[PDB]
């Protein structure tokens, strides 16, 4: 079934850029934070978790083009669309198998990721917020990020648009055989919803609105912008 | 049915490729459009299924003008295609992609469809290769694979390129008897090779191209008959 | 001559820095360079923010870009296969290794630039031992030697694994390198001098795998 | 000259494809090497250039046992090869991949190459393709460009895998009028190919390989004559 060989691909590519992005910015961490302070074998675990956190959809993004545009180089997207696959392969496979790895990204977050800042906060007593739920959210409305951290909740489907239409971009090229030059652009071209859709958030506030529709609105224009 | 182009053209760069190139096919039929290196069949090929933005033509199935729309639902509207170059999956097994592309098969149940690829791979008789992975293959199973999973889809029409590239001529003689028993169910084909003496024995009429010019059209004995392609393209 | 080896992968090369120092940054290009369109617009807003973390990112994340894009464009050569024949016309491995070498000189320059002339603009813009700038010249100059046999991709047993012998290497060695130098302390302090020897340990596997005898 | 293997072997995972296969050219002299789909031969040509661990046998020059030596040391010593697939470079253009192998020429200045380069690409007839960037070319003229940049390193022994795939028949002929005159240079070639009605006409001899078992040898004459191979791999 091309749903679990697709997935096969995109999940074996994924596990190395998700590696390759969080064991580099753990050095990053641990060069500076060995440089000012400190002493041997804790700093790497220290932040793990809510580094996965932040650098899972980026990772997703980068690898699902990377892994997609190396298997497409070789006309296997092309003969699989001309035996009749569609959109549909993108909707029921790509999704079908990156969305359940967010699943749990939300999971290790909501779960323990905030232990696991909880544990180094204890763990700095040898030395010299942005991760929560709803348990505080709405006091707050009584006591700004009002429904901030609700669309840091939602996005299963933010990374299904950030996704999506990025790989939209790939399931076309057909100029010879394109030969990847085009990947960067999309990764590219998709680059920019972190920039408009998080920031868009600070614009809806401004002239009165229900943020449900605020969070709603960019994140589902872009889902029906390049339905191609 | 019926497929048809009309006055097909392609360039690039100023370099014209395709001019006023037209062919017409229907169903149950062998045409076959042979030409020298560089003549343009693929490039045909890329704007009947929709791979390249046409500059001018009119892709119609006689009744539904389907030639500004993509190659996916081109598919579900029924045309088949086959690649030049190698296109099989590099992971799977032989019975995993014949499996898979049957899955698509929105027709019969899955019994069915292991029935019809165990129908396959006898017909093929890779049976003895049909657990091997799939990249490690050699040229001549990896383009009998091809036409296995290009006729696994069962389109109303069917296009292909070089079939016989790589081919072993027992296996040749094979496939062309299978061609022409899925004509004897009624499909139309479309055929680009260059081993004539195998391809003329099968086709039933053959357009001739040269650098767009479709300067030839008719019988195998008329085609073999005009001096002008004997220059050209046989010699 | 074909010299197309550094003109293709220097594309991989830039490619790859780039999008991988806008990632690493993505949190605080999305941010405070969004805050700063609304709440506060001075010049050392937006340069500071530029100015943040610059220097380590880049000094880290080029080396990283070296064996990373001559990982993958290489071996996309060896599995469309085309060193089979490239090879096959009286070459070896030398000219790959020397193409190697000219690519990472090339990028020597900007990764001795990155350090040399962006320390002083490091302390006066973030603050608001001497062997290291030999030893970094030194791990751009390693990789070119370590990466070229390391992802010799078969045609027919190929994949994207390769990778992680690859940068597991680098970590091994990056934990280490910096670690050894936190010890001591500044300038002419002195810690142990076997900062001296990890490198040239590392120069010996290097040259093993490019040897082959 | 003369290129000898002594009883070939090579295996994975258990299934044999290649038991006591020997061979023998010498210099100025066209072998082939026919066979069936997975018979055995671009394994044996990697056995002979030294691509694949050979399990056992002797690649030796008559005096020279290079049989564990890898393939750039073999190249220097003159053995050529061309490979199954297409492997041109994929950023260049047909001129630049001429003359960048040409450099590596070290017998004569480059104004001897690019005179050479220009011989070569109006030999094959390339010069209205002779700027086209590489990767985007049509099959016919990669696989010609392939020929070019294989002929142009001058070795004293060649070995071809399908040298006519994808190729129209006129340049078919145009290369076996090369590689013949090439033969009169006295330049001894292995040849691997499946259209035989073509490749028989230039074969001085011809080995026939069928899972290992190089079952036949001989004159075209008998090679035709042979009731077996027209079972196994005729038709």
């Amino acid at each position: 079934v091309l749903d679990r060989y697709i997935g096969k691909t995109i999940f074996t590519t994924i596990m190395m850029t998700l590696f390759m992005l969080v064991s580099l910015s753990g050095i990053i961490k641990f060069v500076d934070q060995l440089k000012k302070a400190g002493g041997a074998g804790m700093y790497t675990l220290l932040s793990v978790p809510k580094d996965v956190q932040i650098f899972f959809p980026m990772a997703a993004l980068l690898g699902a083009l990377l892994g997609l545009g190396m298997l497409a180089q070789r006309s296997e997207l092309v003969v699989m669309q001309a035996s009749g696959f569609t959109r549909m392969q993108v909707a029921l496979s790509v999704m079908k198998t990156a969305i359940p790895l967010v699943l749990l990204t939300m999971a290790i977050g909501e779960w323990v990721a905030p232990q696991g800042e909880q544990m180094a906060r204890n763990y700095r007593a040898q030395a010299m917020p942005d991760a929560l739920s709803i348990s505080g959210l709405h006091n707050y409305v009584k006591y700004r990020y009002q429904l901030n951290m609700w669309s840091k909740i939602f996005q299963p489907l933010s990374v299904a648009v950030m996704m999506l239409m990025a790989l939209s971009f790939i399931f076309g090229p057909l100029r010879s055989v394109p030969m990847g030059v085009r990947v960067v652009t999309g990764i590219s071209f998709g680059f920019v919803f972190y920039v408009l859709d998080q920031i868009f958030g600070p614009l809806t506030l401004v002239y009165g609105i229900p943020p449900i529709i605020g969070a709603l609105l960019p994140s589902a224009s872009f889902f029906l912008i390049s339905l191609w | 049915a019926t497929l048809t182009a009309k006055n097909l053209a392609k360039a690039y760069k100023g370099r014209r490729v395709v001019e006023d190139v037209s062919l017409t096919v229907n169903s149950g039929e062998i045409v076959g459009l042979l030409g020298p290196n560089g003549a343009g069949k693929t490039t045909t090929f890329y704007m009947v299924v929709g791979i390249v933005p046409r500059d001018a033509g009119n892709i119609i199935i006689d009744d539904d003008d389907i030639s500004l729309l993509p190659l996916h639902a081109r598919a579900r509207r029924g045309i088949g295609y086959l690649p030049q170059e190698a296109s099989i999956f590099r992971r799977l097994s032989v019975y995993d992609n014949l499996m898979a592309v049957l899955q698509i098969r929105d027709d019969l149940s899955a019994e069915q469809r292991e029935d019809r690829a165990n129908e396959l791979m006898e017909e093929f008789h890779i049976e003895h290769l049909r657990d091997s992975m799939g990249q490690s293959l050699s040229g001549g199973e990896r383009r009998r694979v091809e036409i296995a999973r290009a006729l696994a889809a069962n389109p109303k029409f069917i296009l292909l390129d070089e079939p016989f590239a790589g081919v072993d001529p027992i296996s040749v003689i094979d496939i062309k008897r299978i061609i022409e028993h899925l004509r004897d169910s009624g499909l139309g084909v479309l055929i680009t090779d260059h081993n004539v003496r195998e391809t003329l024995a099968v086709c039933e009429r053959a357009y001739i191209v040269s650098q767009g010019h479709l300067i030839a059209h008719g019988t195998p004995t008329e085609i073999l008959q005009d001096e002008h392609v004997k220059r050209v393209y046989l010699g | 001559i074909i010299r197309y080896l550094v003109r293709e992968t220097l594309k991989s090369q830039l490619a790859i820095l780039f999008i991988l120092l806008l990632i690493f940054f993505c949190q605080k290009l999305v941010r405070i360079l969004g805050a700063a369109v609304d709440g506060d617009i001075p010049a050392n807003l937006v340069l500071s923010l530029l100015g943040l973390g610059v220097p380590e990112m880049a000094q880290l994340i080029l080396p990283l870009s070296l064996f990373l894009g001559l990982l993958m464009t290489l071996g996309k050569l060896y599995t469309e296969s085309e060193i089979t024949v490239m090879h096959a016309c009286g070459l070896s491995k030398a000219v790959l290794v020397k193409a190697a070498m000219i690519l990472a000189v090339f990028t020597a320059i900007v990764a001795a630039v990155n350090v040399m002339w962006a320390g002083p603009w490091s302390s006066r813009h973030q603050d608001e031992e001497l062997n290291w700038r030999i030893t970094l010249v030194f791990t751009v100059f390693m990789m070119a030697l370590m990466v070229v046999p390391l992802s010799v991709v078969n045609p027919r047993q190929g994949r994207v694994l390769s990778m992680l012998p690859a940068m597991l290497l680098y970590l091994l060695f990056f934990l280490i390198q910096t670690s050894l130098k936190s010890n001591g302390g500044k300038g002419k302090l002195d810690p142990t001098l076997w900062m001296w020897t990890v490198n040239l340990i590392y120069l010996a596997l290097a040259i093993v795998l490019n040897l082959w005898d």
